[PDB]
């Protein structure tokens, strides 16, 4: 992703 | 006439294939391979990267990247040489001519269809697109148009439900435990057996033993006893070399994750919990048709007795005279492409295309306007 | 304007649909004193002028277009007083040959008038079809390009004896060492397979056979090749109130105590579900033991074996039997048939293949992705709609069958050099309930009107064009966007198949989406006032209003094709494995199937230059040789020769050679003025007669004029030849009287 | 009319009276007008006798004085040839279609009428000269 995850 | 590409960019698998077609032409593992050591031989015929079942069979000399993880595209290069591979050697196929389906993920970032349209236009010149919700291709592909489909795949997991063919969308669920975190769950509870799988292509024997062993226990702590107490569970496997290793009570443990997200440390509920909590926030007018066409999608629902455990431990939330219903067809891992290929040949969809005069006079933000 | 005392004008009748009327006070220009039949009294109310009738000598001439004064009045009674009064059943319109059925034998058939006809040009003769058959006959000498006859009308019209005459004329004429014995002992087998009982009538046919005759160098006779097309699949599984499905099946129950039958274990002609539906099993009048009978005698007559008619009749009772298969459901979305169940039993017994494989394949169907495969359960209504496309799929393969070994008996070694064709097709139809069959049949009838409205539009632009005439005074009628409205995409055919694959589809979501996609956007589709359930569709004939109740049952056929490879696995005997012998296709809907059946025979017949004949029945009860003014309007309206006759009374109706001219009219041009060529002597006396050239025109070799200029010459001509017989008779009496007079003076 | 072709007309009439009163018929009136070289139609007859009905055509009686008016209204050659030439163009006409249209067209006269008049003048064709029976008839 771009905040709360990895991707 | 020309058939529209249907296609559909999972986390693990592409699946893809020619509309009208009853099962995807080609899957393959989405998968980037790149050499990682020196090249002695001179003359072999050196290659910058492997993709789908070449970089598979190589694995033992390459590092493995997938180019999704949670079905977000983290890395555009290689998911451009995917798609490249796709229409010119898997499919064979000019993407000059075709419509092009695709699908995503629901939630997941805006930027995300930007990005997969403008590809598509530019680099493939397709002339027209779609981007289409994986849970609402399930129904097409399960003959309903009503039900709460739970969908899982390699990267994401989400509860889509639809009533009479209207979606509901502050009911949607988006769950973000899947096949590949229950693979590195699986390393981490085989290294208590001394067994240890620590590179991208060793994980990848970890995957099928998971596909080939994982079943869900009906009820975890009599099985847990009975696996302690017991060998009747025990059973064994053979690595690529030849060595044997042997798996007990753990390949059960494995795919409990998804019922008890606690063990990867994850917040949430498991999938029954957030089932249900989506089916709460439906009009209770709907709630009976919702418990009812409980619809399993997608690989990592695979698993044998899970749609058991799913009706027992909805039957255990759930009002007492609710007739739950699970609906898991054998053939479920394909059901978000089946459903592609039923949309895209329907004549009422030619209308629904983003055509490339349209992308040409808005720019790629059209795709969040002409589509849900 | 022409009204007067002692004129005759039609007035509309709900008993017969024009009266006669005498026109009883001139008119002046506003309502009309008539005096009719049955004494007289009416006054008649004009609306913000009756239709006008031709002189006694006109009615009953050879060409509806030879008329004066043209309309349906006009046309309805002169093929009345030809038919009734003349006893003459053949009439032409236009280029149209246009046939009435005596409905009793006739002597007009002879060999002697076949011989009379052969060498005639069209306009030469009384009309006849051996007239039609000869100008065939004709063109296909003067240029090498294929002829084609398009015989058409209501069933029981008599479309299957005039393409019986037709080949008879080109089997006298040319033919010689036969076609003629196997041609004709086809037929019982084509009817046998291919006709039912239809709700109005027996015996209807409800596929288009299509005749080849071919000729060599010479144009003898070389053979026959027989194709088929438009077939109505769907019959052999559903069937409406008093229909039945294709006779075969009753001829093959009704032959159940024959010895050779015991083994098929046939039963009465209600016990199988794709024969009780109809609730009527006998036909009155029809044995169909007997029918069996020469059937099968005109099966060995083309020498199809009798190893053959038992293979035949053993796949069909394969059908019957396949038909009582029951499905039990064991949940929502599983079935299963129950143990030991005797129709499959038998229906594995005749078709020669495991009970226990039919039983798993007709209640699962299969799917693989390329590496792996899948076995899925069905519902009870897949289960039933995968069996009746079964049912449909064996039935039309036996039919492409059975007339391939015709073909192979029809076929003859020389290489055909030219072919002249014959079709007998289903016309226009309408009924007081009309369904997909219907649908099918009425949107076939729009393609072959497109063909016969262009065909008729380019014979004009060149006669205009032998004759310097300007093409813009001609047009016709387009009826393009009503094929556009069945046949295009998000078209009523397509917004079908749609619906078979949408889930959850319906009657009920199809209406829908037609009212949707069609309401107020299209003006030739409406919708019934007081349904939701149903459609109007305006073809060129008439507005036909269809029920969507049971269009997507009949649309439907998939095959699931590991009961098709069980089938082919039979190893009893030779004919199943041999049907399916060389898919997309497996899955096409009967609406794909038929669009492409059709467009086949548009490609077929676009190749070609047509001939037609139109067949109207006079009556429903098979009274001998008495006509209904009420049907046979209906038929002129649904052969398109009202239309046609509409269209031409726009332009130029009638047109005469100047010396035929000069031979009428005569009387009314002086010996003085006559000149040493007629053709300029008629082109002065006619500006003379009338003043305006706009009412008529010059050609080369005929004068043209408009509607109703003929009768006033005629009026004109008449009253001028009743007074030269006042002054001669007025010399003769007067010279009596004299006589008589001076004889008393005497 | 003079003097001279009153006294003609008159004694004519007088041998025609049939009653001994003086007077002839009105149906008699229109034979007393061709005979006196009038070829008036029958239409013209009646319009000259008033339209009659039947009672007093057949029974009332006129003298010579009433019938004269009626007689100079009906008194007051290339039409006679183009009638002729209708049914021609070698100058003939066939017997059987002028008696045809004689006895059945128009003013229709009887097959005896004809007959009288076309004796002798049809040859073995059957055809008449018609500007010879023209001047023959008009005499
Ligand atoms: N038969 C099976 N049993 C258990 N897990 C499976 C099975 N088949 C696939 N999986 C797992 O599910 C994931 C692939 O599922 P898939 O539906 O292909 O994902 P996507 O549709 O996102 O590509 C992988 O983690 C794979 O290991
Ligand atoms: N020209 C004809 N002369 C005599 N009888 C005729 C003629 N045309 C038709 N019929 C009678 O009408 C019947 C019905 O017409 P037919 O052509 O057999 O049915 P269809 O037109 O549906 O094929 C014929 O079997 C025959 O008895
Ligand atoms: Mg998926
Ligand atoms: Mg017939």
């Amino acid at each position: 992703w771009x905040a709360x995850c990895p991707a | 006439e020309t058939t529209a590409l249907v296609c559909d960019n999972g986390s693990g698998l592409v699946k893809a294939g020619f509309a009208g077609d009853d099962a995807p032409r080609a899957v393959f593992p989405s998968i980037v391979g790149r050499p990682r050591h020196q090249g002695v031989m001179v003359g072999m015929g050196q290659k910058d990267s492997y993709v789908g079942d070449e970089a598979q069979s190589k694995r033992g000399i390459l590092t493995l990247k997938y180019p999704i993880e949670h079905g977000i595209i983290t890395n555009w290069d290689d998911m451009e040489k995917i798609w490249h591979h796709t229409f010119y050697n898997e499919l064979r196929v000019a993407p000059e001519e075709h419509p092009t389906l695709l699908t995503e993920a629901p939630l997941n970032p805006k930027a995300n269809r930007e990005k997969m349209t403008q590809i598509m236009f530019e680099t493939f010149n397709v002339p027209a697109m779609y981007v289409a919700i994986q849970a609402v291709l399930s129904l097409y592909a399960s003959g309903r148009t009503t039900g709460i489909v739970l969908d899982s795949g390699d990267g994401v997991t989400h509860n889509v439900p639809i009533y009479e063919g209207y979606a509901l969308p502050h009911a949607i669920m988006r769950l973000d435990l899947a096949g590949r975190d229950l693979t590195d769950y699986l390393m981490k509870i085989l290294t208590e057996r001394g067994y240890s799988f620590v590179t991208t292509a060793e994980r990848e024997i970890v995957r099928d033993i998971k596909e080939k062993l994982c079943y869900v226990a009906l009820d975890f702590e009599n099985e847990m006893a009975t696996a302690a107490s017991s060998s009747s569970l025990e059973k064994s496997y053979e690595l690529p070399d030849g060595q044997v290793i042997t798996i007990g009570n753990e390949r059960f443990r494995c795919p409990e994750t998804l019922f008890q997200p606690s063990f990867i440390g994850m917040e949430s509920a498991g999938i029954h919990e957030t089932t249900y909590n989506s089916i709460m926030k439906c009009d209770i007018d709907i709630r009976k048709d919702l418990y009812a066409n409980n619809v399993m999608s997608g690989g990592t629902t695979m698993y044998p007795g899970i749609a058991d455990r799913m009706q027992k431990e909805i039957t255990a939330l759930a009002p007492s005279t609710m007739k739950i219903k699970i609906i898991a067809p054998p053939e479920r891992k394909y059901s978000v492409w089946i459903g592609g290929s039923i949309l895209a040949s329907l004549s009422t969809f030619q209308q629904m295309w983003i055509t490339k005069q349209e992308y040409d006079e808005a720019g790629p933000s059209i795709v969040h306007r002409k589509c849900f | 304007e022409l009204y007067t005392k002692y004129a005759r004008v039609w007035i509309p009748d709900p008993e017969e649909v024009w009266k006669s009327a005498e026109l009883l006070k001139d008119y002046k220009p506003k309502v009309l004193q008539l005096r009719l039949e049955e004494g007289k009294d009416l006054e008649y109310c004009l609306d913000p002028l009756p239709p006008l009738r031709n002189p006694d000598i006109l009615v009953g001439e050879n060409d509806l277009t030879a008329l004066s004064y043209l309309h349906e009045p006009a046309v309805l009674h002169n093929l009345k007083v030809r038919f009734i009064d003349s006893k003459l059943i053949y009439t032409y319109c236009g280029i149209v040959l246009v046939a009435i059925n005596p409905y009793e034998q006739l002597p007009i058939y002879g060999e002697d008038i076949i011989n009379a006809y052969s060498g005639q040009n069209m306009g030469d003769m009384d009309p006849h079809i051996f007239a039609v058959a000869e100008e065939a006959y004709k063109q296909m000498a003067r240029d090498e390009r294929n002829q084609s006859i398009i015989v058409s009308g209501e069933s029981g019209a008599g479309k299957t004896v005039s393409a019986k005459y037709a080949m008879r004329y080109f089997a006298t004429v040319s033919g010689s060492a036969n076609v003629e014995e196997k041609v004709l002992a086809s037929n019982p087998i084509m009817e046998s397979i291919g006709n039912a009982k239809t709700t109005r009538n027996d015996n209807s046919s409800r596929f288009g056979k299509y005749i080849e005759i071919g000729f060599d160098k010479r144009y003898r006779i070389i053979g026959a090749n027989m194709r088929t097309y438009l077939l109505e699949k769907s019959r052999v599984v559903f069937q409406a109130e008093e229909e039945r499905n294709y006779h075969i099946f009753y001829q093959l129950c009704a032959s159940a105590a024959l010895p050779e039958f015991k083994t098929l274990r046939l039963g009465n002609a209600n016990y199988f579900h794709y024969t009780k539906q109809g609730g009527s099993p006998v036909i009155d009048g029809i044995d169909d033991a007997k029918e069996m009978v020469n059937t099968r005698q005109a099966c060995t007559l083309l020498g199809i074996s009798d190893s053959y008619q038992m293979g035949i009749f053993r796949i069909l009772a394969g059908i019957l039997h396949l038909g009582n298969v029951e499905f039990a459901s064991r949940d929502s979305d599983s079935c299963a048939i129950p143990p030991k169940h005797d129709p499959l039993t038998i229906f594995c017994d005749l078709m020669g293949v495991d009970y226990e494989e039919m039983a798993h394949w007709l209640c699962h169907r299969k799917l693989a992705t390329a590496t792996e495969t899948y076995i899925k359960p069905i519902s009870k209504l897949h289960a039933i709609n995968a069996r009746d496309a079964l049912a449909k799929h064996i039935y039309a393969n036996l039919f492409n069958w059975i007339v391939d070994h015709v073909n192979k008996a029809l076929h003859s070694t020389v290489k055909q050099h030219s072919f002249i064709g014959v079709l007998d097709i289903y016309g226009f139809e309408t009924f007081e309930i009309n369904s997909f069959e219907q649908f099918c049949i009425n949107y076939a009838n729009e393609k072959l009107q497109q063909q016969f409205n262009m065909h008729v539009f380019k014979l004009e632009q060149e006669e205009y064009m032998k004759e310097q005439i300007p093409w813009t005074l001609i047009d016709f009628y387009d009826n393009q966007p009503c094929i556009n409205l069945i046949e295009a995409k998000m078209g009523v055919l397509d917004l079908l198949d749609e619906e078979c694959k949408m889930p959850k589809g319906s009657d009920d979501t199809w209406a829908q989406k037609l009212y949707n996609t069609h309401l107020n956007k299209c003006a030739l589709f409406e919708k019934p006032r007081l349904s939701n359930k149903a459609f109007i569709i305006k073809h060129f004939a008439d507005k036909v209003e269809y029920q969507c109740e049971g269009f997507l049952e009949k649309n439907k056929d998939t095959v699931y094709e590991e009961q098709i490879k069980v089938l082919k696995s039979s190893k009893k005997f030779k004919l199943l494995p041999e049907l399916f012998q060389d898919s997309k296709e497996h899955k096409k809907t009967v609406g794909h199937q038929f669009r492409n059946s059709l467009h086949l025979l548009m490609e077929t017949l676009n190749a070609t230059t047509p001939h037609y004949v139109r067949c109207i029945k006079p009556n429903d009860f098979k009274f001998p040789f008495t006509f209904d003014e009420k049907r046979a309007v209906q038929q002129l309206r649904a052969c398109g020769v009202l239309e046609t006759i509409r269209i031409s009374a726009a332009g130029f109706p009638s047109r005469w050679t100047y010396q035929e001219f000069f031979s009428r009219y005569r009387v009314l041009m002086k010996q003085k003025d006559v000149l040493s060529d007629r053709k300029q002597t008629c082109k002065n006396v006619l500006e003379k007669l009338i003043l305006d050239k706009d009412k008529y025109q010059f050609g080369k070799t005929k004068i043209f004029f408009r509607a109703g200029q003929v009768a006033y010459l005629e009026k004109i001509r008449a009253d001028k030849l009743r007074a030269a017989c006042i002054r001669i008779q007025k010399t003769i009496r007067g010279w009596l009287m004299r006589k008589k007079y001076m004889r008393m003076r005497r | 009319f003079n003097k001279d072709q009153l006294e003609e007309f008159k004694e004519a009439f007088e041998l025609f009276d049939r009653v001994g009163d003086g007077k002839i018929l009105y149906s008699q009136c229109g034979d007393v007008m061709r005979a006196l070289g009038q070829n008036p139609t029958n239409a013209e007859v009646l319009k000259v006798l008033g339209n009659p009905k039947s009672d007093e055509l057949k029974s009332r009686r006129v003298d010579f004085e009433t019938f004269l008016p009626m007689l100079q209204a009906v008194a007051k050659y290339e039409d006679y040839l183009e009638g002729f030439r209708v049914f021609d163009g070698n100058g003939k006409v066939m017997g059987a279609e002028l008696r045809h249209v004689l006895t059945t067209l128009g003013e229709k006269m009887t097959e005896e009428e004809v007959e009288t008049v076309l004796a002798g003048h049809e040859d073995s064709n059957g055809c008449i000269n018609y500007e010879a029976f023209l001047k023959h008839i008009l005499s």
